[PDB]
């Protein structure tokens, strides 16, 4: 599903990120926003094998298992098909482990180019939370 | 080709200043956070501080804070660490390093000589072992959330190298003999058959709250 940008804000919020590893809402809110535009049903194949899955593009090199991709580590310990869901709480779960690794949120690529540094706040502007 | 060269041997008197440079290749250090080690002759390793290059936020042991100072120029993709008042103390191999999941790598060291909180405990101190024997290390720390703890492996004049990652994934190329287990407080390092390559120290670190931690170290003999 895509989600609006309000409610995923108010989802990720409730569900810890606010602020997680040190990043305001608006981070994450973005990251989703350039990641994957907000689409829950996001793939992205890259050319190591591995896939992205859904509103924040998780690797399944490392963090899931979508049994196609070589050297695959499964740190969040799930299928990839979980982090296809309109129920987030999956991919926020393994985002925070993402983000925890001593790098911050310097692996989505998308944040990187697009969100880091610029008024993420504006993301949450206009949101009830 | 990934790399941090770090830039400088010195020898200074007491009371003098430092400034160690850690320029690198092979990717942007302002798509990075840049962190600063310490390690004292025949001691442990303790995390200074980070840099975080695209901004310039830094964070520090509060210990560090006053006497260390990190900088990074991001045109010259260059991180630096400066040392202030230098005592007897302060002698030691200060390492640059990038950790990021698979992708830790740290530079070579850089020797300085002065001449004239989560707690994580490790057991054994020093240990004998023997040329096939299974080999079980401990890390206790005081709630380091979910896991967030890696294992380093380092050899007389080395920098130390990554085994396990999220404490039971094996990092890319060790071998199958090494393994991870725990969560919550309490974690272990096994080594089924002890090989001959595997004498070395090894340390743990927690990367669950920040300032990072590092045990006092496990000293493996053949």
């Amino acid at each position: 599903k895509v989600y609006g940008r309000c409610e995923l804000a108010a989802a990720m919020k409730r569900l810890g990120l606010d602020n997680y590893r040190g990043y305001s809402l608006g981070n994450w809110v973005c990251a989703a926003k350039f990641e994957s535009n907000f689409n829950t049903h996001a793939t992205n194949r890259n050319t190591d094998g591995s896939t992205d899955y859904g509103i924040l593009q998780i690797n399944s090199r490392w963090w899931c298992n979508d049994g196609r991709t070589p050297g695959s580590k499964n740190l969040c310990n799930i299928p990839c098909s979980a982090l296809l869901s309109s129920d987030i709480t999956a991919s926020v779960n393994c985002a925070k482990k993402i983000a925890s690794g001593g790098n911050g949120m310097n692996a989505w690529v998308a944040w990187r180019n697009r969100c880091k540094g610029t008024d993420v706040h504006a993301w949450i502007r206009g949101c009830r939370l | 080709q990934v790399k941090l060269q770090q830039s400088g041997a010195e020898l200074v008197k007491p009371g003098a200043s430092v400034k160690l440079s850690c320029t690198a290749s092979g990717f942007n250090i302002k798509d990075t956070y840049m962190h600063w080690v310490k390690q004292r002759p025949e001691q442990g390793l303790e995390w200074i501080g980070r840099i975080d290059p695209a901004n310039g936020n830094t964070k520090y042991d509060p210990k560090f804070q006053g006497k260390a100072t990190i900088t990074a120029d991001t045109s010259s993709n260059t991180a630096y660490l400066q040392l202030s008042s230098l005592t007897s103390e302060d002698t030691a191999v200060y390492y640059c390093a990038r950790w990021d999941w698979y992708f830790d790598v740290w530079g070579q060291g850089t020797t300085v000589t002065v001449s004239s909180d989560i707690e994580l405990t490790q057991s054994p101190s020093s240990m004998y072992t023997s040329l096939g024997e299974r080999v079980t290390i401990t890390c206790k720390a005081s709630q380091d959330i979910n896991s967030y703890l890696r294992w380093f492996q380092q050899k007389p004049g080395k920098s130390p190298k990554t085994l396990i990652y999220y404490a039971t994934s094996l990092a890319d190329g060790v071998p199958s003999r090494f393994s991870g287990s725990g969560s919550g407080q309490d974690y272990s390092l096994t080594i089924s058959s002890l090989e001959s390559d595997d004498t070395t120290t090894y340390y743990c670190l927690q990367h669950g709250e920040s300032p990072y931690t590092f045990g006092g170290g496990t000293k493996l003999e053949i």
